[PDB]
């Protein structure tokens, strides 16, 4: 109630503050308490700080005149919190996987898409700036805020998975994996684009972009989408039989991927690419005007 | 004038070199990992560099050996002249070896500085103050030697305790001065009301009674809780705070009675 | 004795070591410093040059050029300044604690404007921090072109005019050290630039080699980038406010922060004092994500001095609480350290905030004329405005005045407390209040009935902090603040009708008495309030103190649970409503058998239901739920 | 030729005025760079002394005496030392960037106990931040006294002093500026010594004019004496109590303490300390963090607890004296703040260490947890990197215990061979857990669930997914996983279907109440009770949330977990609505009951009342239907 203007040392009732009577202009010690409620023992309004001011008030009442209380006819905050203040924060576990079970039919909003992409690449400029290997990174290890912030975590099989994991993280459809992880290789920044590069068209059809068995199997679902040819454009670091891929077409990226505006397209079919070194860094395609 | 041995440190779990769209919670954990690779690199590449130097090293040496042998032998000095260029090899072999482990020793010169390379557990002492052993003293006895001469030490300190009269002013003086809480501290008190009525200071008694019964507050309920009144005095200003103006007024009137 | 007159010496070998080893942490003020010095040598020229155009007619440029060669690890930085003089570069470049800059202090008596940066002439040995080696190569217009050379070996040279056309300002050559190839990267030298030569008055570029498409053309791309963009922000505050209009003003804070959305509210600050600085306030449209994580370190307002970045500690320069105005101080009259990393008397920086503040305040005033606006900033920042008014005693005065509340009158618009106050009864001498859970719930709550029969306007309070701000502020304008959850209600009423309740408190005494009983260490004290109307009794929550909202803030967001606290702080009173069909019957009741047991059951049911309804936890739910449980088996004939 | 070669210069008068303006911030410094010169010069003497105890002839005594003159408003600091000769006077002493002690220093490469600082050859000149002139007498053991006047301005003056003789050493006068005369106050030059002063190696006497208002040696001035620097093995429990209380300046001692050393290029020594009861403001946010200070050489440098020790560890109290840190030209900031994360690092093993050997004394363990389970879990919630050792710290009451915790490794000891995961409840209370309808079912398949009363183990639980190859599972949640006996299981289908058109008719009398209508059987003696999705905030979690004052009330869109309605089918109340349901679903009467019944068990289930006014108007009127109102 009372106008505060000053502050005084910090005690019994915490920082208690110095404020005037509105109206007499009288002193007061800004007293203050942590306020709850009820308890285990049921409701309330354990005892009586809602009567402790009073005696304060009663103190007052007196005018014994040595008697510092705290102000007003309520246990005021000034400063509260028992005397203390303490925070704690939430951990976010809206895991991406999460987001796309909550994310709408294909056709995702490109521009949401968009300002998680370029979070997610910003983030790998970061990691590849702490050359941080991690060619395991899959959409279950892309935490997507409710804030909109994506975070990336989980940064390969040699410090993740130190609980209980599945028995089949190779075997399970590796659409989400690059032709380099397919080919038995290494982890690169192709590598990992190529990976959430096919996230990204899962998060714009809220559905896998490709889909096969084996990793040469894999590869021949990629390839009908970023076209075919023999054995001419493979890498050295090749597990599978490349030149038993008879050559084929691409098939327009801003086409098959939903509401994939044709700058994404090209970034994307970029990230798709099976030559990793034709392939877009996370740095250009970060700072590329569809972003 | 020169602190650029420590320009060099590596630290895994620096939060102060992260990015808002990593979660370094397994970051940390990523570069842990990446340390102690690369140390494991390190020290093979180093043992395999040695391997082969000590390798090269005997091979010369035993064809040294020979040479010695093969100049001796009666026309084996052909052989000889083969084997000082074979020996020469081995020797130019072990040196490229142990040039390699100059690099090694280069690589060591500008390896980073961590909990590992920086120090060692030099020195460690654990101890639980379980204890002082399950015992008591007559505190009759201790008053004695107590009462007598603490409260004369701390006169001045007692006094200015019941010159307090804010609720906050009083918990942080005993705070500071946490072993004026006891009988003897309260028991001068009451005495000093005493003497103050004597002199004509009514003012200043009331507002030590006042103090008296703070600290006999103190004393009150550490009694009941079956505590050292200097561990729990902090709870009395923490009830008082929060104690009904019936059942406070009420306290203080069980305070006033347990005085 | 005879008294001996000695000169005070330097161990220059020794200092010297001790300029480069112990006066810096962060080395990220290599380029800095020397940037700093390019930018006062063309200050220097600009004065010259403007007593004296003829003084350009060696070249009219002014700039500050930075060009990294790896092929060496060197780097080149390429003033266009005024320069030095043989005899500068031996006594001023070539002598610790010694600089020309001074001299132009002196000198520009005329040149009142030409303001430069720093004064210590230690600044360059510091380049040494990342460099093995520095050769500076000048030729101001009173000399010839002379390279001086040296590694901070305890000397120095100075070599004749190479033919490396330099006519006008310095080539300084930057050998840099096995260890500090970082700084030969762009991304390294961008992030340094932008935190240190953020606001320089010449422009800066890099010359990079250009990421290019190989060069096959087939296709081809440029082979070399001009980095002009690091000093496309300019100084905003140092122009005329009047003559300032948002079609800059707004990009500056879109440039101020990465933000693509023109700011809120702003309010630009000219101090002419001692302490003369000039500052801009930017209010953000929207709280950021990461708003309350107080775990994190502080940077929306920025200190500058004389156009350069040096402190970022809102912790001095604002309040906890406007953590969310970002901007930009700027002084040329604060007393830095050797450093200039830290700001010598901080008291200082108590008088500045202190400054500031008051022109937050009047903007928030000025903002609470546009209503629209208002509305979008209160709901963006109310907790903030809410935690000054919870922590800043001092300011409250102006803050209360930005609250803005949902009341029983106002429905679903959010109005003024002053606004309240104004369209108070003649009765109305206290302003009523209700806290709780949320809207529907207050509005709904027994404790507003009688308040909204009597005629009073209830403003309606549902955030945690609102809880704090309601225990703090408790008068406005002159009237204090009452809850209508809380025992002593006085609402003003008919003296008769309050007659009627003594008459009804007489009619229902035993019964009061009988649930008192009934309710034994269960409530404090049960009793009558014609506060209720349709409700036949309800727990209440006394003058003081915990409140029914209170304990699922507190008790929960609480870390400690200082049980003494949460053991020695509440009661609780049952208010009874004499005028509801139950509590009639109950009278009858108790009348026709006061040691009726289901009767007494009931009480314990309505206590129960009370402790509910007005935001209680109860004792154990589950036996509540097992008492319905029985009367629905009874109800079912189970 | 081409090139002129000079030597480096200094400009000395612009040089100095940078001295005592620009190189230091805090000024009341001054009594510790004089005072550590003193020290300096008393171990010169102990060397000096070690090969030749004659030396002492002039003095036996090492010490530093503080005498203030406010009658002039100087001050007097006598240092009992070796002193200097004229030469020292205008060699090392008259010199910017140059100290005699390194020269001592090199003089005790021969080998020595000996440790002084004083690389940096400026301190003496701090002494000009707050006295306007400066006179140093000084008589060196070889040389007669002399007395050098100065006050900074550019030039000294040396003459043989006159009247009073000093032995050895030098006398420090402070003539004090006008507005610097708060240093002749008791407090702040106490003040002053605590701070940077409180282990000095020597005695360091403070004169007062008192009772008789004469100069008075208060000899006790720094009494407290460094314990990290003997020999751990050689002090007592009585010896670590009185430092640590004297360290805390707690009537109480340490529950625990432990020295710890590092040797190498790191190198410090260090006594860490845990407190036997938290502290009121331990969780207060702005609560300066210095329980642990941080020493070179006994030297006071800083308290920044917020590096140098984890938050949830912001409890120990302690002393961390490094041998050789790269102080800046300032020595209050310290130089590549990654030797301190190093030196944390460290710290934190050995307090992991500490606490572990604390658990092992099961009874001062207790009494620990109990203070400072709260810091313990918050690590669990923080340190993504120690939080497997900080989870074999926890301790909860569980189903088989009594009042006493017991650790997740002993419910673990304590599963079944066919259970695979570690079942446990939150709450506000462990009775309201213990009377919970999810815990029944457990109770008779034979289970012990884990009790967590308090609102952070929300947050802890978070943490806590796996515990020694165990899942963990709630039992408030969907999904309870208990023993199924294929008989029950055909019954329970059996159920499924008789109950099937009564849960659908539920649902649609409550179709926007709850989002699935079920029979479950983890309820035992409840007809009904509502479940928690395994996605988003728990009942308890929402409740605690909601909480925070500075919540984002908009996140509540990613966290509002699914509501299901979980049936018991035992019930006559449920077989009664069953059979009601075949009577006729279209009965107003039971729909009233099962939206009763719903909200009766939101409610007792711990979930949020939309409407409690309402809810009790039900139950007012069916009260009055009891009592025949109307
Ligand atoms: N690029 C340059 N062009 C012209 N003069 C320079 C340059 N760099 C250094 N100097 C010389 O150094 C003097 C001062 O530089 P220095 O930075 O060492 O001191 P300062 O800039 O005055 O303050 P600070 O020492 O804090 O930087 C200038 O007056 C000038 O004589
Ligand atoms: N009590 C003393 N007795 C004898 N000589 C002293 C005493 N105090 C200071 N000196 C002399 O003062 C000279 C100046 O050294 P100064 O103390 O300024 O440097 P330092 O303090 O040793 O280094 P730092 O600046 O790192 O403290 C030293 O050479 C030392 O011999
Ligand atoms: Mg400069
Ligand atoms: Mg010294």
């Amino acid at each position: 109630r009372y106008e505060p203007v000053a502050e005084i040392g910090v005690g019994a009732y915490g920082t208690v503050y110095k404020a005037r009577d509105p109206h007499s202009g009288h002193f007061v010690a800004l007293k203050s308490v942590r306020v709850p409620n009820g308890g285990g023992g049921g409701g309330g309004l354990p005892i009586s700080t809602v009567r402790e001011v009073a005696l304060l008030r009663r103190l007052e009442a007196f005018e014994h005149p040595n008697v510092v209380r705290l102000m007003d006819v309520c246990a005021t905050s000034r400063t509260d919190r028992e005397i203390k203040v303490t925070l704690v924060f939430e951990h976010v576990d809206q895991d991406l996987r999460t987001y796309l079970d909550k994310a709408p039919p294909p056709g995702l909003p490109a521009e949401t898409i968009k300002d998680l992409m370029r979070q997610f690449l910003r983030g790998l400029d970061f990691l590849h700036a702490n050359c941080i290997v991690h060619r395991d990174l899959k959409p279950e290890n892309i935490l997507v805020t409710s804030g909109g912030t994506v975070k990336l975590a989980d940064f390969g099989l040699a410090r993740i998975y130190s609980y209980q994991m599945a028995l089949t993280p190779v075997v399970v459809t590796l659409w989400y994996r690059a032709p380099e992880v397919l080919l038995q290789s290494t982890y690169a920044t192709p590598v990992d684009m190529w990976s959430v590069g096919c996230i990204f068209a899962e998060m714009f059809r809220r559905k896998p972009l490709f889909c096969g068995n084996s990793e040469a199997d894999q590869l021949g679902k990629i390839f009908d989408l970023i076209g075919l040819p023999p054995e001419d454009d493979w890498p050295r670091d090749v597990s599978l039989p490349r030149g038993a891929f008879p050559p084929r077409g691409p098939r327009p990226v801003q086409s098959v991927v939903p509401e994939m505006e044709e700058s994404g397209a090209q970034l994307l079919l970029e990230m798709l690419t099976f030559n990793p070194h034709k392939r877009i860094s996370a740095f250009r395609a970060l700072q590329h005007s569809y972003l | 004038v020169d602190y650029s041995v420590w320009d060099h440190i590596e630290v895994s779990d620096d939060e102060d070199e992260t990015h808002p769209n990593i979660d370094t919670a397994s970051l940390f954990r990523w570069r842990h990992q990446a340390r102690v690779e690369r140390m494991e690199q390190f020290q093979k590449e180093k043992e395999e560099l040695d391997r082969g130097c000590r390798e090269c090293k005997r091979k010369v040496a035993e064809c040294q050996r020979k040479l010695k042998e093969l100049e001796v032998a009666e026309g084996g000095k052909a052989e000889l002249e083969r084997l000082q260029a074979e020996a020469q090899q081995l020797r130019k072999e072990e040196r490229s070896w142990e040039q390699k482990l100059e690099e090694m020793r280069k690589k060591e010169k500008s390896m980073p500085w961590n909990v590992d390379t920086l120090s060692k557990d030099g020195f460690s002492k654990s101890m639980v103050n379980t204890k002082p052993e399950k015992t008591e003293e007559d505190s009759e006895e201790v008053r004695e030697q107590k009462h007598k001469t603490f409260v004369e030490k701390y006169e001045k300190q007692i006094k200015h305790f019941g010159m307090l009269r804010r609720w906050d002013d009083s918990q942080k003086y005993l705070s500071d001065n946490v072993h004026l809480v006891c009988e003897e501290t309260a028991n001068y008190l009451v005495i000093w009301c005493i003497d103050l009525e004597v002199e004509e200071k009514c003012a200043l008694m009331e507002q030590v009674a006042h103090q008296t019964i703070v600290m006999q507050f103190i004393l009150e309920l550490a009694k009941s809780l079956k505590v050292d009144p200097r561990a729990c005095f902090r709870q009395f200003f923490t009830k008082i705070k929060t104690a009904d103006r019936q059942y406070m007024e009420g306290f203080n009137d069980e305070l006033e009675a347990f005085k | 004795e005879e008294v001996e007159t000695f000169a005070f010496q330097a161990e220059i070998a020794q200092l010297m070591s001790l300029i480069i080893n112990t006066f810096y942490s962060n080395k990220e003020i290599f380029l800095r410093e020397l940037i700093s010095n390019a930018s006062d040598a063309l200050d220097k020229i600009r004065y010259e040059s403007l007593t004296d155009p003829s003084k350009l007619d060696s070249g009219k440029e002014l700039k500050i050029d930075i060009i990294p060669n790896p092929q060496e690890r060197t780097l080149t930085l390429v003033d266009t300044g005024i320069g030095m003089t043989k005899a500068d570069l031996i006594n001023n470049l070539g002598t610790i604690a010694k600089s020309g800059t001074k001299a132009f202090m002196e000198a520009l008596q005329a040149g009142a404007d030409i303001s430069m940066i720093g004064q210590f002439g230690v600044g360059f040995y510091s380049a040494y921090l990342v460099a093995e080696k520095v050769v500076v190569i000048t030729k101001h217009n009173d000399d010839e072109q002379y390279a001086w050379e040296s590694s901070a070996g305890g000397s120095f040279t100075v070599r004749a005019d190479h033919g490396e056309p330099i006519g006008r300002g310095t080539k300084v050559i930057l050998h840099l050290k096995e260890d500090q190839t970082e700084y030969l990267e762009e991304r390294r030298v961008k992030e340094v630039v932008k935190k240190h030569s953020q606001f320089i008055g010449y422009p800066i570029t890099l010359y990079l080699e250009k990421e290019r498409e190989k060069e096959i053309s087939k296709k081809i791309k440029e082979k070399y980038i001009d980095q002009e963009e690091l000093n496309k922000t300019k100084p905003i505050w140092t122009r005329n406010p009047d003559d300032i209009t948002q079609e800059e003003y707004g990009e500056f804070y879109k440039s101020l922060t990465n933000d693509w959305e023109d700011h809120l509210a702003v309010k630009h600050f000219s101090v002419e004092g001692q302490l003369e600085f000039r500052a801009l306030l930017f209010i953000p449209r929207r709280a950021p994500f990461d708003l309350f994580e107080n775990k994190k370190k502080k940077n929306n307002i920025k200190l500058y001095v004389r156009r350069v970045f040096i402190m970022d500690s809102c912790d001095e320069l604002i309040p906890e609480y406007l953590n969310f105005i970002r901007g930009v101080v700027d002084s040329e009259d604060l007393p830095l350290n050797i450093s200039r990393e830290m700001l010598q008397q901080s008291k200082i920086l108590k008088v500045i905030r202190k400054n500031i503040v008051k022109k937050c305040l009047e903007l928030f005033s000025e903002l609470a004329e546009d209503k629209e606006n208002y509305k979008k900033f209160y709901e963006a920042f109310s907790k903030n405005l809410k935690l000054g008014i919870h922590e800043d005693s001092t300011n409250r005065r102006r803050l209360s005045e930005l609250l803005r509340y949902h009341t029983s009158q106002s429905g679903d618009e959010m109005t003024s407390l002053s606004e309240y106050v104004s369209r108070m009864k003649e009765t109305q001498k206290s302003i009523y209040y209700i806290t709780g859970e949320s809207k529907e719930q207050v509005a709904n709550s027994a404790f507003v009935e009688r308040v909204r029969k009597r005629g009073f306007e209830v403003v309606y309070m549902t955030e945690p902090i609102d809880e704090y701000c309601v225990q703090q502020l408790k008068e406005f304008d002159g009237k204090s603040l009452v809850s209508v959850t809380k025992e002593g209600l006085e609402l003003p009423e008919d003296e008769e009708e309050k007659k009627k309740m003594e008459e009804s408190k007489a009619k229902f005494e035993n019964l009061c008495k009988l649930m008192k009983e009934i309710l034994d260490k269960k409530v404090e004290k049960v009793t009558i309030s014609n506060r209720l109307v349709s409700s036949p009794c309800c727990i209440v929550t006394s003058t003081y103190g915990w409140t029914a909202n209170m304990e699922r803030i507190m008790k929960a967001q609480a870390l400690r649970d200082n049980s003494t606290m949460g053991y020695m702080m509440a009661k609780k009173h049952l208010e009874i409503n004499p005028d509801h069909p139950i509590v009639e019957t109950l009278r009858q009741k108790a009348e026709a058998d006061k040691n009726d047991k289901a009767v007494k059951d009931l009480v314990v049911l309505l206590f129960e239901t009370a402790l509910l309804s007005s935001g209680f936890s109860l004792e154990d739910p589950q036996t509540h739920s097992n008492r319905i449980y029985r009367m629905i088996k009874l109800g079912l004939g189970i």
